[PDB]
RNA sequence: UAAUUUUUUAAAUAUACUUAUUUAAUCUAUAAUUAGAAUAUAUUGAAUCUAUUCUGUAUAUUCUUUUAUAGGGGUUAUAGGC
């Protein structure tokens, strides 16, 4: 129904009865980076396997930072 | 499953490392100290 | 070859059960490597 | 968890259990005076004796 | 807070690295094995290295079964105490004349 | 200075407890009430036999140890884990528990108290009648 | 095919109103994240020199702090009087 009748001359309606903005930005900030350190470390893990000195092994990971905190110079650039 | 006897691999040879300097003060505990006597038992308390 | 089991004497404490202020020594929920062992999957794996 | 919370008549009623009076006494004993009640009960039987 | 977030970060991936997600090395670990069960040594390499690790006691408690599930220690004199049969009452008698006099 | 009470006092005193039952523990004040409660755990506990045992002796190789750097020029100090261990509760889990319709309401303001009767019907109003 | 208004009698109920009395400040559950302090342990890094120190992170504890999710309910935390 929509409508009911009180009484005599009184009628009322009766009352008796995925947002894609977060979908994105928990995409960009939250989900990319949990994805890429399994990927950029086990890359690398690999990469260390077959070396065995601890020279290289301690200036990758030192190489690897650098190259990773570029990327939150570029984000405080942005708003 | 590989993996997690690598995971032994480690901890077995921390935990022997760790005992066998243990062993060695205690045949020099023997000897080398004033206080023979306790350093015998400091070194296995601190293995407990 | 009934040398396996592994008890906590909750009546008597300290006289029968040793070194219970250690907490290594004594667990909530204690292994039996026997079983772990004499399970045929974990010999086929070691195997492998 | 029955509630502390307790009305008049249950902390009345719970009072008089303790308290009682005596048909020759007409005085209560459970508000802490029972010593004074023994004089009258034997002061009305040695004046008559 | 840029100068913050920038040392937390190298700290946690720093951390991961010491992470083994690989084998190290083969001879080691065959030739760890082949010492061990020569002679039956490998159920103390278990049991010790179970007991100050709670990591390999997980892989490897499923492997056990029948388990069992004592109270915690600190928490066993006053489960033994809850629990008192109607025998302990006699001690619980004298220990109760024994304060009593005290008292 | 005798404290003397009133009439309403003793309502608690008799109904909560029965003159027929015997006397307990729980009859006791609670500061000894703990002591035996202290008094049947103790002689179970592993720490704290252990502890009581052994603090003079604690108390003594702290100074046998102290008095050799005196006679060794070099400042007295501490070694590590020269003690037992004990348990560290806190690093430990231990449990936190062993185990119609109507409506009436109110409104005020400086010195009037308004009283509403809500019955179901049509927009309808009344006020003091 | 009704029952307006007013007065009176008898009883129950709780919601104003009256009295006494208790409490009253900044919250939870979780998570991430920020700001920072106290200890204890572990620990990367730093020594142009008090590295028996400083800093940072984790763990536990001790209070503090942003945001989010969900849900939970506000003043008295003030203003006079004596
Ligand atoms: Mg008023
Ligand atoms: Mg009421
Ligand atoms: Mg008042």
């Amino acid at each position: 129904e929509k409508f009911r009748v009180l009484a005599k001359k009184t009628t009322i309606p009766n009352r008796r009865l995925m947002p894609p903005i977060e979908q994105f930005r928990t995409y960009t900030k939250q989900i990319l980076p949990q994805m890429e350190q399994s990927i950029e470390i086990s890359m690398l893990q690999k990469q260390f396997q077959e070396i065995k000195s601890e020279e290289l092994k301690q200036d990758l990971i030192r190489a690897y930072t650098r190259r990773r905190i570029k990327d939150l110079a570029n984000q405080f650039s942005k708003l | 499953f590989a993996k997690n006897l690598d995971y032994l691999r480690e901890k077995h040879e921390e935990r022997s490392k760790i005992i066998n300097q243990y062993l060695h003060r205690m045949r020099a505990a023997s000897i080398n100290s004033n206080i023979p006597l306790k350093e015998i038992l400091r070194q296995f308390i601190s293995s407990t | 070859k009934n040398d396996d089991q592994f008890n906590i004497d909750t009546e008597n404490i300290i006289d029968n059960n040793p070194s219970i202020h250690k907490p290594l020594y004594y667990m909530r929920s204690p292994l039996d490597a026997k079983q772990i062992v004499e399970n045929p999957e974990f010999q086929k794996f070691l195997k492998a | 968890k029955g509630r502390q919370y307790k009305k008049q008549k249950e902390e009345v009623q719970a009072i008089a259990e303790n308290v009682f009076l005596d048909e020759e006494t007409k005085l209560p004993y459970g508000i802490g005076l029972d010593d004074y009640i023994e004089l009258i009960k034997e002061e009305s039987i040695t004046t008559k004796t | 807070s840029r100068s913050g977030t920038i040392v937390k970060t190298m700290q946690k991936i720093s951390d991961k690295f010491k992470v083994k997600q690989t084998v190290a090395d083969k001879q080691k670990l065959q030739s760890f094995l082949t010492e061990q069960t020569r002679d039956g040594s490998i159920k103390e390499t278990i049991d010790v290295t179970a007991k100050y690790d709670a990591e390999f006691k997980t892989f490897i408690k499923d492997y056990q079964a029948k388990h069992k599930q004592y109270p915690h220690i600190l928490d066993l004199s006053h489960y033994s105490r809850e629990n008192s049969t109607l025998s302990k009452s006699n001690q619980l008698r004298q220990e109760e004349i024994d304060m009593i006099e005290e008292f | 200075h005798p404290k003397e009470l009133d009439i309403v006092d003793y309502g608690s005193s008799n109904s909560k407890e029965q003159e027929n039952r015997k006397r307990g523990e729980r009859d006791l004040s609670k500061d000894n009430q703990i002591e035996i409660e202290l008094y049947r755990r103790i002689k179970t506990d592993p720490f704290f036999r252990h502890y009581i045992q052994n603090e003079i002796k604690y108390f003594t190789e702290r100074i046998e140890d102290g008095v050799l750097d005196i006679a060794q020029v070099i400042v007295p100090a501490d070694r590590k884990n020269d003690t037992p261990f004990y348990y560290d509760p806190t690093l430990e889990d231990i449990p936190l528990d062993l185990i119609g319709i109507k409506v009436f309401a109110s409104g005020k303001r400086k010195t009037s108290s308004c009283l509403v009767v809500i019955k179901e019907g049509t927009g309808k109003v009344f006020v003091n009648n």
